[PDB]
């Protein structure tokens, strides 16, 4: 059966200033099956207050789904996106980077 | 607004 | 100027856990307006952009009646499929549809589209004149003759070219604001040192709408295709969207890449330079 890797991409809505509302969005896109586990974590740990889009398609009909979560940046606040799925070995974890 | 006419496969 | 409406459905069999999970979504260009989630305490069909909201009580009783029976005719088709494909139960399986309608500048009917994948591939799409089908495997083709003999097509193409091309009409001017704008994409680009001798030039897009753009890196004008980093157009949470694109090159070379970007609201293509 088919199966393709989710793609993922952490990053904020706005351009992040510390001491700033925000929000932090984990973006999955490009999988297949539609079963997948995604969770926003700070410093390490799950965030409990985490939204997401309703489940859609491309035109290969890979999903995509949009997680999110206000927030408010400092400067030692470490922030990830830690995502599971068939094509995954192991739960996969992208780090939040503000300086790209 | 959606279709009507989806028959199963 | 170009604008589609798109409904995308999922139904996912859940062996021995229930009834197979069913989501439906709609959109008008790259703004969604409507779902319906089988698992959901509601079982209604619910809006999900500003402007669909002041459709009235018939609307939403009929759109819910409507995806409900969609619903269920995905569900029996998990069934179906797997006597297809002589498939077992020990497995999860997926069905998809997308159907919809394109108009141009003018708002006049361009093309229309009803497609399905089994397990994420292909299985039968009406072609581009509506009045046929294309069957992507053996499977397909059993399918494709009930349908033909049932006339499906002729009430697809009824809806395509006529009802639903009526009804992206009415959303285009109920959401104008929303719909018919065109945000131009803020660029800029980054630099950053990988090591003593290379750097990672980043091209960036951000706060567009649509969702559709270009962005290509040149070396003294060259495309520099398989050396580029190219992400998935991603959305911003605020109904805009972002993109990037980068490139790792030797430091000391910067003034000789420049990134092009291409977008319907930019009144010329946008060259970025590093002088
Ligand atoms: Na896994």
């Amino acid at each position: 059966m088919i199966q393709r890797t989710p793609k993922i991409q952490v990053y904020s809505r706005h351009p992040a200033e510390n001491g700033k509302s925000n929000f932090l969005n984990c973006y999955v896109s490009g999988f297949h099956p539609s079963d997948i586990e995604v969770d926003l974590l700070k410093n390490g740990e799950r965030i409990e207050k985490v939204e997401h889009s309703d489940l859609s398609f491309s035109k290969d009909w890979s999903f995509y789904l949009l997680y999110y979560t206000e927030f408010t940046p400092t400067e030692k606040d470490e922030y990830a996106c830690r995502v599971n799925h068939v094509t995954l070995s192991q739960p996969k974890i992208v780090k939040w980077d503000r300086d790209m | 607004a959606l279709g009507i006419g989806i028959l199963t496969v | 100027g170009s604008h589609s409406m798109r409904y995308f459905f999922t139904s996912v069999s859940r062996p021995g856990r229930g009834e197979p999970r069913f989501i439906a979504v709609g959109y008008v260009d790259d703004t969604q307006f409507v779902r319906f989630d089988s698992d959901a305490a509601s079982q209604r069909m619910e809006p999900r952009a500003p402007w669909i909201e002041q459709e009235g009580p018939e609307y939403w009783d009929g759109e819910t009646r409507k995806v409900k029976a969609h619903s269920q005719t995905h569900r029996v088709d998990l069934g179906t499929l797997r006597g297809y494909y002589n498939q077992s139960e020990a497995g999860s399986h997926t069905v998809q549809r997308m159907y919809g309608c394109d108009v141009g500048s003018d708002w006049r009917f361009l093309r229309g589209y009803h497609q399905y994948a089994y397990d994420g591939k292909d299985y039968i799409a009406l072609k581009e004149d509506l009045r046929s089908w294309t069957a992507a495997d053996m499977a397909a083709q059993t399918t494709k003759h009930k349908w033909e003999a049932a006339h499906v097509a002729e009430q697809l193409r009824a809806y395509l070219e006529g009802t639903c091309v009526e009804w992206l009409r009415r959303y285009l001017e109920n959401g104008k604001e929303t719909l018919q704008r065109t945000d131009a994409p803020k660029t800029h680009m980054t630099h950053h040192a990988v090591s003593d001798h290379e750097a990672t030039l980043r091209c960036w897009a951000l706060s567009f709408y649509p969702a559709e753009i270009t962005l290509t890196w040149q070396r003294d004008g060259e495309d520099q295709t398989q050396d580029t980093e190219l992400v998935e157009t991603r959305p911003a949470g605020d109904g805009t969207f972002q993109k990037w694109a980068a490139v790792v090159v030797p430091s000391g070379q910067e003034q000789r890449y420049t990134c092009h970007v291409q977008h319907e609201g930019l009144p010329k293509p946008l060259t970025l330079r590093w002088e």
